This record gives structure tokens, C-alpha cells and sequence, in this order.
């Protein structure tokens, strides 16, 4: 459990708790992705989409999956590759999911779906890096998918970050 | 909205 694991757990609950004073939609209108191109330099959209939850039980499930997976990755391959990971993948699955179904999502389970993907994959052609995926929760995280495709999720998020850790994965599984 |  190290600085970046923390920093983001700390990031969605403050954000958690701005949705609770000052409503979903207040908060939505801030950090969703853009909905009118005029809007498309405000930076910040692109990422600030993964930071929104919408009950508690989908911010505990997503930051503890985050806990368990995202400080694997910061304790053994260093804060600057879950950082990436973190950024690449919020970004993808952002822009796939929009295109799926518009602007209005968010939470961290695009990026967690990519540390998914990445610590699975990892832990089969690299062993040695130190982190692993149990099988038994890689068939959760597939009954997972699934069970959005026949139904609230954004099923273009899930399988769009966890593509992202796959490829990642296999790219560092050349240069190790 | 969906659920990320």
C-alpha cells in the first residue's frame, strides 16, 4: 500500500463525498466526459470521469478491487507504471464508452478492468515480476463482463480497459 | 448513466 494506491483511494472519496453535498448531477457536470465539442480543451474530463461514483457499494467494491490489484502493481513494478496504467487506461475506456453510450458514466472499473487484464496476463508470461491474478477471480472478473452484457454497466468501459492491460501486459512481457 |  504505497503513495498512489492512497492518493486515488483519497481522490474518490472526496469526490464521493462533493456528490453527496452538492448532488450527482452537480458534480457530473464537472468531471464527465465532454458532452459538446466546444468543451474538448478542458483537459481534465478525459480522467476525471474515473474519480465518480453513484452508491456506496460500487465505490467500496471498485476502491477495494483498486486496493488489492493497483497497490500489487505500485509495490512491485513502481508507482510510475501504475500511473500509466492508470492514465492510459481511464483515458481509453473513457473514449470507448462514450462511444458506446454518450457521455453520462463513470467510476474506476475501466481502470480496474485494465489492472485486471494487465495483472493477470503479467503473472502468466512474466511470473517473475512478482504479482499474479488467483483463477478464481479470473472467472469472476469474466462472469463480471458477462452478466453486464445481459444486465446498469458500461460494457464498453470493461471490455475496452481490459484489452488495455492485456496489450500493456504483453508489450512489458517482451522487454522483461 | 452507467456504472464504470
Amino acid at each position: 500500500a504505497g503513495p498512489v494506491t492512497w492518493v486515488m483511494m483519497i481522490a474518490c472519496v472526496v469526490v464521493f463525498i462533493a456528490m453527496q453535498i452538492l448532488g450527482d448531477q452537480e458534480v457530473m457536470l464537472w468531471l464527465a466526459w465532454p458532452f459538446d465539442p466546444t468543451l474538448k480543451f478542458e483537459f481534465w474530463r478525459y480522467f476525471t470521469h474515473a474519480l465518480m461514483h453513484f452508491s456506496l457499494m460500487h465505490i467500496l467494491f471498485n476502491l477495494l478491487w483498486w486496493w488489492y490489484l493497483g497497490g500489487a502493481v505500485e509495490k512491485r513494478l513502481g508507482s510510475g507504471k501504475l500511473i500509466v496504467i492508470t492514465l492510459i487506461s481511464a483515458l481509453l475506456s473513457g473514449y470507448v464508452q462514450q462511444k458506446f453510450s454518450g457521455p453520462w458514466f463513470g467510476g474506476l472499473s475501466g481502470v480496474v478492468f485494465a489492472l485486471m487484464g494487465y495483472v493477470w496476463l503479467r503473472g502468466e508470461r512474466d511470473p517473475q515480476s512478482g504479482i499474479y491474478l488467483q483463477r478464481g477471480l479470473i472467472i469472476f472478473a469474466l462472469i463480471w463482463i458477462v452478466a453486464g452484457w445481459f444486465d446498469s454497466m458500461a460494457n464498453g468501459a470493461h471490455i475496452a480497459g481490459l484489452a488495455v492491460g492485456l496489450a500493456m501486459a504483453f508489450v512489458d512481457s517482451l522487454n522483461a | 448513466v452507467r456504472m464504470a
